[PDB]
């Protein structure tokens, strides 16, 4: 791909190296639901 | 509230509490601390000592004293003198206290600038209306027999857990829960608070609970439909915002203190739905008949009457007998409660073991 | 799908049919007609032995017109064996084709330019080529004939003096013959192609056989950090028709909701009436219609396998 760009030809590919991988009240044992955010 | 209302960037704001003590290094900023941190004089650690030097060294311009009705105390008033500021503002809903030190606020922070009438704001839709009521709960004969003999110190505990008040509190809570009301139950006595919650199977909050747990309980009580009632204590008596709270019950509270009655009433004055037609917040104060609580109850609500709120006497709750079950209905259970409340008062050696 | 995919396929078809022999067309066409194709399936599709398939796959792999993918398979009834799949990575093939076309054209242009220069010289004995500059310094004292260094023999003028036109003809033919490739590339550059992968290619798979042994599935190993070279590439609507009977029913439901709505703000009974005097708390037309219908009728007459699953 680098060589084609040097000659002015658009390369339809990329270098693979450029790809990046990507307490109280305990009598309510389970009644209390975690409404932490709204 | 500061971040959302104004445009101050988070960079210039520093909070000086027991958790974090970092101070802003920018030219100017804000410090939202507590009187306990600034009023301490004897034991300040290295982390807090550096903050104290930063506060004292610089010449500040403004100081805001929320709940300024506790500034003229013995050592809370030291912060006013120690902290240098060219202007001082006091913000308290109630400007009264038991002792005659209330008038001292004139020279600690200045005179009274403006006072807003409670009734005028209520009719303008800015604050909710409250139907204050006082329920008379006559104590049963068996309990009252020990009331006369028992000493005053244990007398409080005796009539705070009278069976009649349990029935009133349970019936009122269930009736308002059916209506769909967020109920807050206040109780100064920790032991009574625990007894109510353990039997009723409802969450309770008191001084020993941590910040994380109480916040989790508070969040559940607000955003969850399953839980609609909580059992608070003197901790949440002031400067707590509960928009969803509409109903309040006070089984027993802090003797003759008046500000406690008014400040606790302020929790349900926060009702979000304070403009819908026909809405009336409910504020109850269960009081045992033929007890010193009547003397305290009539004395503590002497500030609300001055403001304009009127208390209604409820001798009996209609439909209370048809409720399926009530606490301590049979004599056997009542006597069991009476006895319980009456009874209240070398590496080598290591391998061997 | 997309129009560009056909353009890329056409470019590959022309390249394989022109610049490669016959068997190459069969292999690439089979892998273009289908998606990722197992080696065993490819053999039986063309009925060509493994030895003959080797040269075709190897050369196509060398030119990067076909990509390879090896993954471990675990047949439920046989010991695990490594399987090889072949597919086409369009960015790779287009990239390879573009470079080769430029190189061939450039080589002819350079060769054409070279032929325009003077012929040169060579020694018949040692077959050593001498340039005009190099031959000038090796001439004899009489300065009549060039002399070789190794052989000390007269040199002979080189050929290629008459090819000035032949190479021009060669360049003319290739450009005209290779026209469709440039036209296809021009359209390819205008659009943007997405790089193909073994998993991606499987989306367009047309199974070659009925009971192919190879499993045409990509089950990547759970949470594996290993990386191999060249193996990585860049609500329902229901409608209910409400009739007159249903419309009033909805009104009744709405009326019930309104009645219940006021209750949450309604004042209790204790609050309403002052309770001081009460006790304490604690402890036939059908026949007429028929005759009318008969009468009106008379009037008209007178006038006239257990696996985990979820419900989707
Ligand atoms: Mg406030
Ligand atoms: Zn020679």
């Amino acid at each position: 791909p680098r060589k084609l760009q040097d000659l002015g030809l658009k390369p339809a590919s990329v270098d693979p190296a450029t790809i990046k991988r990507q307490i109280t009240n305990t009598h309510m044992t389970g009644i209390l639901k975690d409404y932490s955010h709204r | 509230q500061f971040l959302q209302w104004c445009t101050l960037q988070p960079e210039n704001c520093a909070v000086f509490t027991s958790d974090n003590k970092e101070m802003f290094q920018t030219e100017s900023g804000l410090v939202v601390s507590t009187y306990s941190m600034v009023a301490n004089t004897r034991n300040r650690s290295h982390d807090s000592q550096k903050v104290m030097d930063f506060l004292t060294g610089r010449e500040w311009g403004f100081i805001i004293l929320d709940e300024v009705h506790v500034v003229p105390a013995a050592m809370f008033r030291r912060v006013v003198s120690t902290i240098a500021a060219h202007a001082k503002l006091g913000l308290t809903a109630t400007l009264v206290r038991e002792d005659d030190k209330i008038g001292d606020l004139n020279f600690l922070i200045g005179p009274k600038l403006y006072e807003a009438n409670w009734m005028e704001l209520s009719q303008k839709g800015h604050i909710a209306n409250v139907q204050c009521a006082e329920v008379w709960c006559p104590m049963t004969a068996e309990f009252y027999q020990e009331y006369l003999r028992e000493t005053a110190r244990k007398r409080m505990l005796l009539y705070i857990m009278n069976p009649t008040k349990f029935q009133a509190c349970q019936f009122l809570i269930q009736y308002h829960e059916r209506r769909g009301d967020k109920i807050i139950v206040f109780s100064d006595n920790v032991y009574a608070l625990q007894e109510y919650a353990l039997k009723m199977g409802k969450p309770f909050i008191y001084g020993s609970t941590p910040q994380q747990e109480r916040m989790n309980i508070l969040q559940n009580f607000q955003y969850n439909d399953q839980i609609n009632t909580i059992f608070l204590s003197k901790v949440g008596d002031t400067s707590i915002d509960l928009p969803e709270a509409t109903c309040l019950i006070q089984i027993s509270s802090h003797y003759g203190s008046r500000r406690q009655e008014a400040q606790r009433l302020g929790r349900i004055l926060r009702a979000k739905r304070r403009n819908d037609e026909g809405f009336n917040a409910f504020f109850y104060s269960l009081v045992s008949k033929d007890t010193q609580e009547m003397y305290y109850s009539t004395k503590r609500q002497a500030f609300l009457v001055d403001q304009g709120y009127a208390f209604k006497v409820i001798t009996h709750l209609h439909g209370m007998e048809n409720i399926p079950n009530l606490a301590y209905a049979s004599p056997r259970e009542r006597r069991e409660l009476l006895q319980e409340v009456l009874l209240k008062n070398h590496p080598l050696i290591r391998k061997m073991y | 799908d997309r129009p560009i995919d056909d353009i890329v396929k056409n470019l590959l078809k022309f390249v394989v049919r022109g610049f490669y022999g016959g068997s190459f067309v069969l292999v690439l066409d089979a892998i273009l007609f289908h998606s990722v194709l197992a080696e065993d399936d490819l053999k039986q599709l063309l009925s060509i032995n493994k030895t003959e398939l080797g040269p075709l796959i190897a050369r196509l792999r060398s030119d990067r017109l076909i990509s390879i993918h090896k993954q471990r398979e675990y047949p439920p009834n046989s010991k695990s064996v490594e399987r090889v799949y072949y597919y086409v990575k369009y960015p790779h093939a287009i990239d390879a084709i573009k470079w080769k076309v430029h190189q061939v054209v450039q080589r002819l242009k350079d060769d054409l330019d070279k032929n325009s220069e003077p012929n040169g010289y060579m020694c018949p004995i040692c077959l050593t080529k001498y340039t005009q500059l190099e031959a000038v310094q090796l001439l004899n004292f009489d300065r009549t004939e060039f002399l070789c260094s190794l052989c000390d023999e007269p040199l002979v003028e080189d050929d290629s003096g008459k090819k000035n036109k032949e190479k021009q003809d060669k360049l003319n033919r290739l450009m005209d013959q290779i026209q469709p490739i440039i036209d296809s590339l021009k359209k390819i550059d205008d659009s943007r192609i997405e790089e193909n992968t073994f998993e991606i290619a499987l989306a367009r798979l047309i199974p070659p056989q009925n009971q192919s042994h190879a499993a045409y599935t990509y089950n990547p190993k759970k949470g594996s950090t290993m990386f191999r070279p060249g193996d990585s590439a860049p609500a329902t609507l229901h409608i209910n028709i409400t009739t007159a009977s249903d419309e009033v029913a909805q009104r009744e439901l709405q009326e019930r909701q309104a009645e219940e709505k006021r209750k949450q703000n309604a004042v209790p009974e204790w609050h309403k009436q002052s309770t001081i005097g009460k006790t304490a708390l604690g402890r036939e037309e059908r026949e007429n219609e028929k005759t009318l219908n008969d009468y009106y009728a008379a009037l008209a007459k007178k006038q006239a396998l257990e696996d985990e699953f979820e419900d989707v």
